[PDB]
């Protein structure tokens, strides 16, 4: 969260970042899989530009008896397309405020878990990162309808 | 790069009619040169005679204050004639034919041995001209009483350049030797030799004149009246230099009329200070020079358009009064000093005069805005504006230009009664630094506004209003005791263009708080007295301030001006300012805990909506359902600023009570294929929905509606949850099977209902898919925009007034009155609600269909159409307007990055609407550009009805609804059984609908919706107007397509059963109806 | 003027009163009627019925006939009205017109009739009544408005009754999931033509409209060298130009 207007002995943030700590990342990677990640920069429907990232992790499905369910490749580009087109669909539609309340229930995930389940299962599909890069102007007005 | 030259050419091929009305004047200017040449000398004599001289002829002798006496004028005139010459516009040939009537130049100059080498005492200097002017004018009259040219021609004494102490006379052509067609005033005025003086004591700080005060007017004036032919000079040596001057002189002299700087005055409280001559010798200066190093940025070749931008370019760009200002030699090259001079300042070492202090500081202060605002719209590639450049006009109307205007109505009585009235400081000092009551009382009180509001304010000007430029032959001066005074004027004017985020702010603080109190503490207590105070904050701050009390119907900024008024100007003075209160009180004050102290840009009401929204949607998020919801996001007017009355708790009967909020779940490859089993299903989650909430939420309340607003699919159930806060949500269903399930009715439809569907599809995409983005990003733009939602609810209002609210959609309603702020060309953004709605009726009606669309992008000042999406929207315009080239079905063309087909929210009215709302709008920019803006202007601006609409059908409801809407002239609950909301809420915005929807081929029905905004201050008035159509005129035969209620006298015509017809509408109405009238 | 009752070309007069309105103080509603026999299943002997006025319903028309059999003694096997289009909401079919499971003249009505003696009857009693109302308009049998727009129209800010709605939908979805899988397992067996053809179908198509749609909606390589002639042709051109 940075700071930005300060009043009455507050301070007035807003959605500055979104990180994993680093021990999720770990906990999640595992050998005979293949990591897809993407990452867009994207521009909200403000003047924010954000770089959102992605990571998904293949998954051997439930009667699979081979051990290794790795991508073709062609799959990893393929995915790697899906997911770049839906999280830049689901940002130029969202603002700041829509898009931390869209991040918050982690509904970008399932979303991209249903674009891309005709391709390869997929556990684990997070956001991992997201980005601030450039931000448009202040507008006062707007941070403090944001607070309340 | 292509039509601006066309703009150009077409310009001056209008404004060139320079071959037959310039050569009877021409040789009428001949003639007149003659008599003055044929005029006869005066030997020298002195004052203790020519005032007896003077006495008993019929021309009086003018004279500045006071009157010069015989103790100290011991002074002698001598009557030299000098050459005649044709100067300034007529001299550089760019003559403007503006039908109010321009002027011509005079040369008297005078010789270098007449008057003496001491010009610098005591305006004896210009009471000299006075009686050299007047007997030459005394003597002209004689010798036209000789020539028999007494009777269409009037010599007047008047003002040169507003000016109270150089008085000229001017020809009024009044009613083979007549003349009545072209322009009517000729001036007269004096000229001086270049040479009268002392090089060092012709800068404007100088002081010699008695009890050292400087005297900025004098020093000018004299230095002005001795150049009158040395500009003309070096003009023309850049005239033979630049083959533009001509063209580029035309241009900007008809940017600054049309934008109100005409040569008139500032000082004296006029709007203006600044004209053709100052901008075309500011341009010959910026040709000659411009740097620092000598750098020339005008080069004396290019065109027109290059010439006019780089010089308004630079005047926007570079400062010239607060600090630093240009200067440059004529007799060549020009330099930049950073020293500022506190007026409007460039300076010259030939004629060593400061040439812009005719304008003040306010006025130098709009036009560097001007000028940066036409930059800013000459470099946007994207669109063509010159209609907005030139062919607009700002200044012909009085409040579209400012935004607030106050009449400081000055009974100040005589001049025995000025020391005991005006409340400020007359004397000696002062009428040596400023000549008169007008041009004192002009800075002391825009000095005295502008400290008293500073940072609320953008820009100030200040009008002496009735400000008479001539008077007659038998008077010396103005006699007017024009509304309790004797000076020039009858009240003032005061107006402001605002800064909107610092109007309704209740403290204007001044500076910190120390052991030793500051100058500017000092002049802070020494300004507001029983307002000074020394408050604390929350942050721990010890300041001066004064804090103020907010109102709803008086902006602050008002009572500021009211107090800074009745205290530092006059202690009697009023202030008038009315057509705000009622502005500000057709707006409903809605029922609030101390709503009438909340200001207009207080949005708390529709920010404590969107608190229980904000409910709600996290208990819908933590509830569990078959599938996850993709997001629940709210669509509703009050979501996005412009529902009428801002919502209270438990309000059943207001319209946006139910406010619309769209929720999606994921995409589910398990959606049906057939759209009434989908619905179905959509309801079915719906219902789930509802089932958890009222299991477990228990305090929400919650029941189904049964949407029929798209058509052709009777089953959108969305249910209405009544949260415990005293709010209502419609909840829609988005599925991603949705859109292509309609595109794939508009595939296999037949091939007659192919517009059909897709007209129903474009409702669809205008309800759920294109006002997503619609609300969200007016619910950006209007934190950028702050009196947007005032004036949409204004707007709003007017439109259920006049009773089309029914039928144009709100979203288009929304867009036409953003139009004013996402490109306000060339007025500035709206700094009021006044400014906003009238400025939203100018475009309205200023704005043509069948040629132009509205095409703009809403967005913040400083994610643009670009010039490929501009164009596109511009072809698909023209598309439409090829396929139906008059608006047959399609009338408004309104469009955005949003939504770029246009016809998404402007398609479905009549055209007997859309041709009533423009007319309304020529009819309320008539009646504004007429009368003047009054109490019973706005009174019948929002008087419905009374016109061609056909029908009158007048409604109650059994009881009242205004309590239980929420407009204050209390429910608190909901009913146990929530059939009673039905009885509740009125019920003639549907029935029209149905009714309408059942008469759509023979009257157009119309009403209001928001029932007791128009309807009286109970709360029951509605009405019902019908139009017939236009094929419904006569009496024709029955066929198949008929559509209509028919009723056959013979066997061969049928006519309408109009009786029948209203009898089912009481039948229909029986309860609520009252009364029927046929226009 | 009055007398007038029989258009040009088969068309009927029908008038009657209409009520006290407070702020009405002739009212007089029309019925243009024709008859008309085609060969289908309901469009044998109907009469046409333009500006049947507003929410027109059953009960008053089955008490308009009701009262004509109490006054003229005349049968009429009437419990039915088709084509009642009053505002003009169901002119398409959205349901058949998107998908083809649960599927397959402005301003008139269809009053159907069973027996010629029942439309002979009828009719010419229709026929003498408008005449007896062109020679006298006072005493026709008047028109009762026991209101039917006050009940069964007056839902536009009613809630909906949940499990009623319940039912509606539960019904609704279990008769479409049941013969949506009837169209998905149609297509999912072995569709072989009489004469060899076995119909290729996708493997999650569930339908053969989306296929014959399909087909209605879908309704080389190089070279420049390599030949004799292509080598001459391309020798002539540089020869040529």
């Amino acid at each position: 969260l940075r700071v930005d207007e300060v009043q009455g002995k507050n301070l007035l943030t807003n959605f500055h970042g979104m990180d994993f700590t680093t021990d999720k990342l770990r906990s999640m990677v595992r050998k005979w899989q293949t990591l897809i990640e993407a990452n867009v920069t994207v521009k909200t429907s403000d003047d924010y530009v954000l770089r959102i990232f992605a990571i998904a992790f293949t998954r051997k499905q439930a009667n699979q008896v081979k051990r290794h369910s790795y991508a073709q490749s062609s799959h990893i580009r393929a995915i790697r397309k899906v997911i770049s087109e839906i999280l830049t669909k689901e940002v130029q539609g969202s603002t700041l405020a829509q898009l931390t309340s869209k991040l918050i229930p982690e509904v970008i995930n399932k979303e991209i878990e249903n674009a891309t389940k005709d391709i390869f299962p997929l556990q684990n599909i997070h956001v991992r990162k997201v980005k601030l890069l450039k931000q448009p102007k202040f507008d006062v007005g707007a941070l403090m309808a944001l607070h309340g | 790069s292509n039509i601006f030259k066309l703009q150009i050419d077409e310009l001056l091929e209008q404004v060139k009619l320079k071959q037959k009305h310039v050569l009877k004047v021409e040789k009428f200017l001949h003639k007149l040169y003659d008599i003055l040449q044929e005029i006869p000398d005066w030997e020298e004599k002195s004052l203790a005679e020519v005032d007896s001289f003077f006495k008993n002829k019929i021309v009086s002798v003018p004279f500045v204050d006071p009157k010069p006496i015989p103790q100290n004028t011991n002074y002698k005139f001598n009557y030299k004639k000098p050459d005649i010459s044709l100067i300034g516009s007529f001299a550089l040939k760019a003559g403007i034919y503006q039908p109010n009537g321009s002027s011509i130049d005079t040369l008297l100059t005078m010789p270098k041995e007449l008057f003496e080498k001491k010009d610098f005492l005591n305006f004896r200097c210009l009471h000299k001209r006075s009686v050299y002017l007047a007997y030459l004018t005394h003597h002209l009259l004689i010798l036209l009483k000789k020539d028999k040219l007494d009777s269409f021609l009037q010599l007047e004494y008047s003002y040169f350049d507003n000016d109270p102490l150089l008085p000229i006379l001017r020809i009024s052509c009044s009613k083979d030797y007549n003349f009545y067609k072209t322009r009517f005033s000729i001036n007269l005025l004096i000229g001086f030799p270049y040479k009268v003086f002392e090089p060092k004591k012709l800068l404007p700080n100088r002081n010699c004149i008695r009890i050292l005060p400087a005297t900025p007017l004098y020093n000018f004036s004299v230095l002005s009246s001795s150049t009158h032919e040395n500009y003309l000079k070096y003009l023309y040596k850049t005239k033979k230099q630049t083959e533009s001057f001509v063209e580029a002189t035309v241009l900007g002299r008809l940017w600054l009329q049309q934008r109100g700087f005409s040569s008139n005055m500032s000082h004296s409280g006029s709007l203006g200070g600044f004209g053709t001559f100052e901008f075309t010798i500011l341009m010959a200066a910026l040709l000659n020079g411009g740097g620092i190093n000598s750098n020339k940025i005008l080069l004396h070749g290019f065109s027109s358009y290059q010439l006019f931008k780089g010089v308004i370019k630079y005047l926007a760009t570079m400062d010239l009064c607060h600090d630093g200002h240009l200067q440059f030699h004529s007799n060549p090259a020009s330099k930049y000093i950073d020293e500022g001079f506190q007026t409007p300042t460039l300076f010259d070492k030939s004629t060593k005069v400061n040439i812009l202090t005719k304008m003040t500081v306010s006025s130098y202060q709009i036009l560097k805005e001007y000028a940066g605002e036409t930059l800013r719209m000459l470099n946007n590639v994207v669109q063509d504006q010159f209609s907005n450049i030139f062919l607009t006009n700002i200044s012909r109307f009085d409040n579209l230009k400012y935004d607030l205007c106050y009449d400081v109505q000055l009974p100040l009585g005589k001049y025995n009664n000025l020391e005991t009235s005006l409340a400020a400081t007359f004397g000696s000092m002062e009428r040596v630094k400023f000549i008169t009551l007008e041009n004192f009382l002009a800075h002391k009180i825009t000095n005295v506004a502008r400290y008293a509001l500073g940072d609320r304010i953008k820009y100030i000007q200040i009008e002496m209003v009735g400000q008479k430029s001539d008077f007659p032959i038998t008077k010396r001066k103005v006699y007017s005791n024009t509304g309790g005074n004797h000076f020039n004027f009858d009240f003032v004017r005061v107006k402001l263009i605002v800064n909107p985020s610092e109007c309704d702010k209740l403290v204007t603080k001044g500076p910190a708080h120390s052991e030793t109190m500051s100058t500017e503490a000092a002049v802070f207590k020494n300004f507001w007295g029983i307002k000074s105070s020394l408050r604390r904050f929350k942050d721990g701050s010890i300041t001066h301030c004064c804090v103020w009390s907010t109102s709803s119907s008086e902006p602050i900024i008002s009572s500021i001006v009211n107090f800074a008024l009745q205290k530092h100007v006059s202690k009697k003075a009023q202030i008038s300012n009315e057509t705000i209160k009622k502005f500000h009180n057709f707006l409903p004050l809605p029922n609030l805990p101390s709503s009438a102290k909340t200001s207009v840009l207080n949005l708390s009401s529709f920010f404590n909506l969107k608190k229980s929204f904000d409910d709600l949607y996290k208990i819908i998020f933590q509830m569990k359902l078959p599938l996850s919801v993709k997001s629940i996001l709210p669509v509703g007017s009050a979501f996005r600023y412009t529902s009428l009355c801002q919502p209270v708790p438990f309000a059943y009967s207001d319209p946006d009570f139910f406010q619309d909020v769209i929720l999606e779940f994921e995409t589910s490859p398990k959606w049906p294929d057939e759209i009434t089993s989908l619905e179905k299903a959509k309801t079915a989650f719906l219902l789930k929905i509802q089932e958890e909430l009222s299991a477990n939420s228990s305090t929400y309340r919650s029941f189904f509606s049964r949407d029929e607003s798209i058509p052709y699919n009777l089953e959108i159930v969305t249910l209405n949850i009544l949260t415990p806060e005293g709010y209502g949500f419609k909840f829609r269903v988005l599925t991603e099977r949705d859109e292509i399930l309609y595109l794939r009715a508009i595939a296999n439809a037949r091939n007659e209902l192919k517009p059909e569907l897709e007209a129903t599809f474009l409702k669809f995409t205008a309800k759920y898919l294109a006002s997503v983005r619609h609300t969200r990003t007016l619910e950006n733009i209007s934190h950028s925009y702050q009196f947007y939602s005032p004036v949409v609810r204004l707007f709003k209002r007017w439109l259920d007034t006049h009773l089309l609210l029914g039928h144009i959609t709100d979203e288009l309603a929304e867009l036409i009155a953003i139009k004013p702020f996402v490109d306000p060309a060339p007025y500035f953004i709206p700094g009021s609600l006044e400014n906003g709605f009238l400025k939203v009726l100018k475009f309205i009606s200023q704005w043509n269909w069948k040629d132009d669309p509205l095409i703009l992008d809403l967005v913040k000042p400083e994610e643009r159409l670009t010039l490929a999406q501009y164009k596109g929207i511009q072809m698909n315009f023209t598309n439409l307007r090829n396929s139906d080239p008059n608006g047959t079905h399609l009338q408004f063309f309104v469009a955005s990055k949003n939504d770029p087909s246009g016809i998404l929210y402007s398609s479905g009215i009549p055209l007997p609407i859309a041709t009533r709302l423009t007319a309304l709008a020529k009819v309320a920019v008539n009646l504004l550009q007429t009368h003047g803006l009054n109490q019973q202007t706005i009174n019948l601006l929002f008087t419905p009805g009374l016109k061609d609409y056909d029908f009158v059908v007048d409604l109650r409801t059994p009881i009242g609804l205004k309590s239980s809407c929420g407009i204050l002239s209390a429910p608190s609950n909901f009913p146990e059984n929530l059939n009673d909301l039905s009885e509740k809420m009125d019920p003639t915005y549907q029935l029209v609908k149905y009714l309408n929807l059942k008469y759509k081929n023979s009257l157009i029905l119309s009403s209001r919706k928001y029932i007791g905004v128009n309807g009286g201050e109970k709360g029951d008035k509605n009405v019902i107007t019908g139009l017939i159509k236009p094929l419904f005129k006569g009496a024709h035969k029955f066929r198949v397509n008929l559509d209509c209620n028919v009723k056959p006298v013979d066997d061969e015509n049928v006519i309408l059963n109009k009786e029948a017809i209203f009898h089912e509408i009481a039948a229909f109405g029986n309860d609520m109806v009252i009364n029927f009238e046929t226009d | 003027i009055e007398d007038i009752s029989a258009m040009k070309n088969g068309f009927i007069v029908v008038p009657f009163k209409l009520p006290d309105h407070k702020a009405l103080p002739a009212s007089l509603h029309f019925m243009f009627a024709k008859r008309h026999q085609s060969s289908n299943s309901n469009e044998s002997d109907c009469l046409f019925l333009v500006n049947l006025p507003l929410l027109s319903n059953i009960e008053h028309m089955k008490k308009f006939v009701g009262q004509l059999c109490g006054k003229y003694d005349t049968v009429s096997h009437v419990e039915e009205l088709l084509y009642n289009d009053e505002f003009g909401l169901h002119e398409v079919d959205l349901s058949a017109l998107t998908s083809d499971l649960m599927s397959s003249p402005r301003n008139t009505a269809l009053l159907k009739f069973v027996d010629a003696a029942s439309i002979n009857n009828c009719w010419n009693a229709l026929k003498k009544y408008s005449n007896l109302h062109a020679k006298h308009p006072n005493e026709l049998f008047e028109w009762t408005y026991t209101t039917p727009s006050f009940t069964t129209f007056v839902n536009f800010y009613k809630p909906l009754d949940i499990d009623y709605l319940k039912e509606d939908i539960h019904t609704h979805m279990a008769i479409f999931e049941q013969r949506e899988a009837q169209a998905q397992e149609d297509v999912q067996s072995s569709i072989v033509d009489e004469d060899g053809f076995t119909l290729v179908v996708g493997k999650n198509t569930k339908s053969l409209n989306s296929i014959r749609k399909k087909i209605l909606n879908k309704n080389k390589k190089a070279k420049k060298d390599f030949y004799r002639f292509q080598v001459r042709e391309r020798k002539k051109q540089e020869i040529n130009q």
